[PDB]
């Protein structure tokens, strides 16, 4: 269930990032943001690996794409 | 949720993060209990079954003793 909760958190973070990008559609000089995620896996000393599933999804960083915007 | 080093445990080996055999340190996270509710409930059912079986055996022993007494 914690993996599903991590997925929900990642989806909601992406939703919030997209909402911020949409809200700032008219702000002058604003630069959009992109949400990048990463997998989670344990590193125990005695790990079965083949018999151990994943550990969900973890937010890595919110990017700050700096590509040139349009000019008015 | 705290532990100390005893004789059987050995001695505390100090070290840094992500060095040698040590793991990494992540900020903004917490560890939950390393339990599985399904397994705990199934083990609870099995333990209850075993307890009932042992109580039945004890009852059989008591009944045998009482039957011997009534002679």
């Amino acid at each position: 269930s914690y993996v599903s909760l991590s997925g929900l958190s990642a989806a909601q973070l992406d939703l919030n990032t997209t909402s911020n990008n949409i809200a700032n559609a008219n702000t002058y000089g604003f630069k959009e943001s992109r949400a990048e995620f990463a997998d989670v896996y344990s590193n125990s000393l005695f790990t079965n690996a083949k018999t151990t599933p994943g550990g969900g999804a973890q937010a890595s960083q919110v990017a700050q794409q700096f590509h040139e915007g349009s000019s008015i | 949720t705290q532990w100390d080093s005893t004789q059987f445990s050995g001695d505390k080996i100090w070290g840094e993060s992500n060095k040698g055999s040590f793991g990494t340190i992540n900020n903004g996270m917490l560890e939950q209990s390393n339990i599985d509710m399904t397994q705990e409930l199934v083990d609870l059912i099995s333990a209850q079954r075993n307890f009932q079986a042992n109580s039945r055996s004890l009852e059989v022993h008591n009944q045998l003793q009482q039957n011997i007494l009534q002679i």
